Order: structure tokens, then sequence, then C-alpha cells
RNA sequence: UUGAGAGAUACAAUUUGGGAAGAAAUUCCCAGAGUGUGUUUCUUUUGCGUUUAACCUGAACAGUCUCAUCGUGGGCAUCUUGCGAUUC
């Protein structure tokens, strides 16, 4: 779906990236960021397999 | 049906039918749903055969989760009328249970479906 | 004497070095694991071997 | 297997006949039954030899 | 819970003090429990409240 | 029927009694454990007390492998013996439960074989060629 | 009354008493997660039950390094119905998050009501096969678990291993041989999956194989190197 | 009295590491190994002989009628003295 407008998408070696991308989730900060991870966990999952 | 699990073939439920009309004769066969529910909590039953086409499912669906907790093998054989004539009872029978009597002369031919059960497992 | 030798060999081929309660391997090389498919299992191939040359066939 | 023990079902009823076998109808361990082609006889075995004769008497 | 019970322990779920006193003594068990107050229950009469 | 939920209600008295009893229980551990170390003159030159940098008894024993800087019973009475003794006792308690409950089991199995001889079917004496009697019923579809 | 020990392992502890045990303090008070007992000596504490959890066996089995500590995160596979990672909640405190992953429902149920008792654990429902389907919700954790009763069990973690360690962090195997073969002893099954390990860039430091607790199990204790 | 391989254990000679105690030698403690013998275990190769064996099943307990269960009477204590089990 990103090759579909009119840009280049490449993959497949971006995974050690993707680790100094995760990295900076705590560089751009950190707790906070969880708490905010927390209820996206805690909504996904209840929306998925309950109610 | 799709909640059905490890749901035998056609082999090996005629192996499995086959212990549960010897087993039947040597009166080691507790009968029904709310029975074989009985020797889990007693901890007494060898192996769970269940049938698959009842209807509704989810009236049996309880066994696959009680025997997970106590680690006692199940499968599906397909049909409950085939259960309840293998099991020497006019009634459709549609979960059977093999309770343990190490005395028994049939306790070689069930360790060897109990490991195919298993197998499947 | 000749064969007295062959098996302190066995001393220096070993790797799993037992320490009472516990025991100690080391890993392989990885470029001899890596360049070589792992080795047959005698306990496979000895079922095909067997079967072929079997009494119930007068082979030979 | 067991003595006295042969039943007739009607067809396309699928109604077990209940007059017929009585209790004291006499078969025997039931081995071998045939019926006729043409006349509507019945001939029942058993064990004890004894090749014991009906007749279906609508026939 | 309930569900993983059988049939036979959903009659007695309410009379476990006359139950297990009438196993623990040679005894008659009782026969209805909590069941007893359904309104299908008291639509029978004489033994076959039992049944 | 009411002497096979007698015994089957103290079956079940004492089988519960086993699972809180085993609950409380600690079992010492006899597992293998291999270290994997990558080159064999490390392995030569191994040494357990080195390893997990323990001393004499902290090396043999697994439930607390403390290190020699972690480092850096005679509150409860009488710690050799009398502590040893009642800490031998929850395992000889628990173990006379499931010597209770196996003996208490073929009660009931030796009791329940003898409840289905009444019913109906009819059923065959057999004696085994060891002297056991056990019976076999006819192949008849109970209707 | 009660003699309580610190654990070489922080956050772990076993009590003394008349009869020993392991044990571990609790985040919040006044609950059974799976209907455990637990000491109050005041501090709480709460028992593990070693045939229950294998992580609870491979510590009492006697482990060198256990990767899970207070201050660090630790993400789980096979939490299946939360048994396990209510006492690895109960290790890594406050401080440390748990990323707990499963794929089954009904007893996923259950870690759905555990994480709105803990802090820690959260739920991820997706499938562990794919780490992709969730990528988002975690991000560079320091060790993970292993539960799982699938075959491919190097292979899942293996894509768990490139997208979600902490580079030079250590991994947690847990393998039974009734998985995977039942035919050939248990030993002859461990060779096969540590060899399959080092093909995935882990370095297994030690292997333990439960005895008394679970028939054949093992644990296995690796560092993932040079990949993040 | 085949070939080899591995494991356990008993024994003796002998060594590793760790801890304290002694100026060093030395001392004790704890953990661990290999070697020589005895023993024992399972797996494997080969030689000779053998080609079926074991279990199950079909109308496989019963006219000297069989079995079950509850009781009664007697024996066996110079002891089947009798388990909620089957002493005759």
């Amino acid at each position: 779906x990103x090759x579909x407008x009119x840009x280049x998408x490449x993959x497949x070696x971006x995974x050690x990236x993707x680790x100094x991308x995760x990295x900076x989730x705590x560089x751009x900060x950190d707790n906070d960021l969880s708490k905010m991870s927390l209820g996206l966990a805690h909504s996904i999952g209840r929306h998925k397999l309950k109610f | 049906n799709p909640k059905a699990f490890p749901l035998a073939d056609a082999a090996l439920t005629q192996q499995i039918l086959d212990v549960v009309q010897q087993a039947a004769n040597l009166r080691q066969l507790k009968k029904g749903a709310n029975e074989a529910t009985k020797t889990l909590n007693r901890g007494i039953s060898e192996f769970i055969i269940m049938a698959a086409d009842c209807e509704p499912i989810e009236i049996l669906l309880h066994l696959p989760l009680l025997c997970e907790d106590k680690n006692v093998p199940y499968v599906f054989v397909p049909s409950r009328v085939a259960l309840g004539r293998a099991c020497g009872v006019s009634r459709p029978v549609i979960a059977a249970s093999i309770t343990t009597n190490d005395a028994s002369a049939i306790k070689t031919q069930i360790y060897a479906v109990k490991d195919k059960i298993e197998t499947l497992l | 004497i000749k064969t007295k030798k062959r098996k302190t060999l066995k001393n220096l081929r070993k790797d799993s070095v037992k320490r009472g309660k516990f025991r100690v391997q080391l890993l392989s090389t990885t470029q001899d694991s890596k360049t070589l498919p792992p080795k047959k299992e005698s306990s496979i191939i000895r079922s095909k071997d067997r079967w072929l040359n079997r009494k119930a066939l007068n082979k030979g | 297997a067991v003595k006295d023990a042969l039943r007739l079902v009607h067809l396309p009823s699928c109604s077990v006949f209940s007059n017929w076998p009585t209790s004291g109808t006499p078969l025997g361990k039931v081995t071998s039954v045939a019926f006729s082609p043409s006349g509507g006889l019945l001939a029942v075995g058993n064990e004890q030899g004894k090749v014991r004769l009906w007749k279906l008497n609508h026939y | 819970s309930l569900a993983k019970s059988p049939a036979s322990t959903i009659q007695i779920l309410g009379a476990e003090k006359a139950l297990f006193r009438a196993l623990k003594t040679k005894h008659d068990t009782p026969k209805y429990g909590l069941l007893y107050h359904a309104s299908l229950v008291g639509q029978a009469t004489g033994k076959n409240k039992g049944k | 029927t009411q002497d096979s939920n007698y015994v089957r209600t103290l079956r079940q008295i004492e089988l519960k009694k086993l699972e809180k009893g085993a609950k409380q229980l600690m079992f010492k551990s006899s597992g293998n454990h291999t270290i994997f170390v990558d080159s064999r003159e490390k392995m030569n030159e191994f040494t357990p007390e080195k390893f997990f940098n323990t001393t004499s008894e902290m090396v043999n024993r697994s439930e607390n492998r403390l290190t020699k800087d972690q480092l850096a019973n005679a509150s409860s009475i009488m710690p050799k013996e009398s502590l040893d003794k009642k800490k031998l006792k929850k395992f000889k308690q628990v173990k006379q439960h499931l010597q209770r409950e196996t003996q208490l089991k073929q009660v009931q199995q030796r009791m329940d074989a003898q409840r289905e001889l009444l019913k109906k079917g009819s059923k065959k004496k057999i004696v085994d060629s060891s002297g056991k009697i056990s019976f076999k019923w006819k192949k008849q579809r109970k209707r | 009354k009660v003699v309580i020990e610190p654990h070489r392992h922080a956050g772990v502890y076993i009590a003394r008493g008349k009869e020993d045990l392991l044990v571990t303090k609790n985040m919040a008070p006044g609950e059974s997660v799976y209907g455990e007992k637990r000491i109050s000596v005041k501090v709480e504490y709460r028992v593990w039950n070693p045939f229950r959890s294998k992580l609870a066996a491979g510590i009492m089995g006697g482990l060198d390094e256990l990767f899970i500590a207070p201050g660090k995160k630790v993400l789980y596979l096979g939490a299946a119905s939360g048994t396990s990672v209510s006492h690895v909640s109960d290790v890594v405190g406050p401080e440390g998050v748990v990323y707990a992953v499963e794929f089954s429902h009904r007893p996923g149920r259950e870690l759905i009501s555990m994480a709105k008792k803990r802090p820690n654990i959260i739920p991820i429902i997706e499938d562990a096969r794919h780490p992709q389907k969730y990528r988002m919700l975690i991000g560079m954790v320091d060790c993970v678990f292993a539960d799982v009763a699938q075959p491919d069990q190097a292979r899942i973690i293996a894509l768990n291993s490139h997208m979600f360690l902490k580079d030079q962090g250590g991994v947690v195997i847990s393998i039974k041989a009734n998985c995977i073969d039942s035919t050939v002893d248990a030993e002859t099954v461990f060779a096969r999956e540590v060899q399959k390990l080092r093909e995935e860039r882990i370095k297994p430091l030690e292997q333990l194989t439960l005895e008394p607790y679970e028939r054949d199990h093992c644990i296995v204790v690796g560092r993932y190197m040079r990949s993040g």
C-alpha cells in the first residue's frame, strides 16, 4: 500500500534501523510513553476477543 | 464443526470405537457427558472419547477445557450415533470415558490407543 | 600399547566433561557446522541397511 | 446369540410385527433364515437342528 | 466455574450442609438443593419434585 | 450405593488434602545442568566454584547458589535436630496421605466391581491363571 | 517467626519455616491470581508453585544467570492464563514492565482480567508467529521468555529475537521433547535445539533439565549477540 | 569365554580447584576428575540354529444347572481364623 502513492519502498535491512528507531523512542521519551502504550494494548486486545 | 479439535480420521476412529466396545463388555466405561465430567474430577479417567456432530456442540466443549488442566487425552469421533452403538446403549451417547483399572485384560489395547491420541496433541 | 594410545585419544576427542552433579560441553566451531551438513544418524540408516540385507531374502 | 430372536419388519412402514413371533413360538438360536421365492413360505433354522417352517398366509 | 460442574451437582449446589452429612454418615442425600425454588419444581407435586 | 459414596467421599478428602499438602512442601531438584563453554581450554580449566563464584556448600545445593560477594536458623529453636525433624515430617505426613488414598481407592475399586454385579446382563465367571477373579459381560446392547 | 532469605536472583526470596518454600513480594495485596497461598511477614510474600510454572522450576532447579531483573523489561511468549507473568510482574516490581504474548482466547481472557489488577502486565492477544502484527506496541525489550508449545520454537523466538531484543540481551527458552519428537531420548532433542539457536545468533550459556517437576522438559539460557 | 562402545558402583595408587589455619613446608575442611582391578547395566556388529510366536475375535461360563447377594449352621486355632476382597 506504500507502493501505490508514487514513491519507492524497500525493506529487509531496516530491522537494525528499526532497532535504532525503537531506541529513538527513548530518545524522544519514556515512562509516560509506556502508559500510552499500556492502554493501547489494553484496548486492542479487549476489542478483539471480548465484548 | 470448526470448534472440533483433535478429530480422529476414518482410520483411528475404528480403533477407538473398538476399544470402547470392548470396555463396555468389561463394564469399565462411564457413559454420557455428565458422567465423563465426573471421572475427570476423580482423576480415574484414562482418556475421553467425545462426539463431534452433537447439536449444539457447546454442551461438551467444557471437557477439552477440563482435560487441559488435568492432562488427560481426548479426541472427537465424528458422529454421536456411532459412539452410541459402540457403547452398548440404545440412546446416542455424545461423550464416553474409559476408566482406569490396571487389572484389566484390555489394558494393553487401551495404552496403544492412548499413545495415538497423545500423538494428535 | 598400540590400542592403549587410541583410547587416550578419545580423552582428547571427547568434549562433554562431567563435573559431579554438573556437566560441561563446548560449542563446536561455526564453519565446521555451516559448510557441512550434519552427520547421518545410525538408528535410521541401520533400519534401512538391516532391512535390505535381511536373511529372509536369500542374498549372496 | 440369543434364543427365539427372529423379528419380522414390515415394509415400507418400518413397523416390527407385534403378534408373531410370540413367546411360545419355537425357534431356538436362529442361525439360518430363508424365504420361498414363490409360495410365500418361511424356513427358519436353529442350533438344535430342526428347520421349523412357516407360511405367510397373505402370499 | 459453574459450567465445568456436571448436571447432578447443579441439583445439590445449595444443599451442601445436608449433603456431606448424609455421605460421611451413611444416609440419604438431599435431592432438590437450591434448584427447589425454581418455578418449575413447584409446578410438580409429590415425588415428581424429584424427577 | 451408600458404601460407595462414603469411601468415595473419604477418598476425595484424602486427595484434596494431597494437593493442599504438596502445595506447601518443597522438593529439592536433581536435574542435568550442563554449561556451554566456548573453548576446550576454558572447558578444561572449568571449576564450579569459579564459574558460579560460590564456595564449598553453595556449589552443590541448587535452591540458593549465592555469590561470595553476596555473602558480604538458631532464631528458630534447636535448628540442627528439632527443626530438621519437623522439616521431614511434612513430607512424611503427605507421604502417608498418598499411602492412605491409594489404599482407599482400591477399597472403592473392589467395591465398585462388586456393585456392578447386581444390575442386569448375563455375566461370565472367569478365573485368570494367576487366580484373580474378574467377570466378562456378554456382548448385548442393554435396552 | 518465619525466617525469610534473599535469593541470589533479585526480587526472588525463599521463606524458611517448618517447611521450606520459594516466595516473591507482591505489587498489590488482597488478591490471589490463581488461588495460590501467600505469607505476610509487614511485607506480603507470595509462593511460586514450581509444578505449574517452568520458570519457577527453573530458578529452584538451580540456574546461574536468569536475565529477569527488577529494573529490566521482559517479554513473554506463551502467557496462557497468566499464571507465571504475575510472578514475573511481581519480580520486576513497578519499574520493569512485562510484555505478555498469547494467541489463545479462553485463557487469554484471564490475562485481560489480570492487566486490570497489575500495571506491569500488558497483554498481547496477537499471534506470536508473526511479530509485526504487534510491532508498534513493544520496542527493545531486554530479555524474552519462551513457553510456547509449537514445534517451530526456535523459529518463533528468532523472529522475536531480531525485532525486539536489546542487543547483548538474554533469552530464556523452555522446550519439551513431547512437542517435537516423543520417540528419541530428550537429551537427543536438546542437542538439536541448541544447534538451532546458534544458527540465529543466540549463543547458549547453560541448559537445565527439570527432572522432578515436569517430564523431559528443559530451560535454555543464551545471549543474543550483535543484532538489534 | 564373539567384536567394540557408553553408564553406574566397590576398591587401591594418584590429582584438580576453593576456604581457613601455619613464617615456609605442613594442617584440616568442601567440591571435582582421570588411571588400575572387581562388579553391573543397556545398546550395537557378527556366527550358528529356527519361521513362526504371542495376544485378540465369531453363536466359547450353564443339567453332574452356572453365577451373584443377604443370612443361617458346622469345620479348620495341632490354624487359608478369614482385609467393607475369595477360608473351606
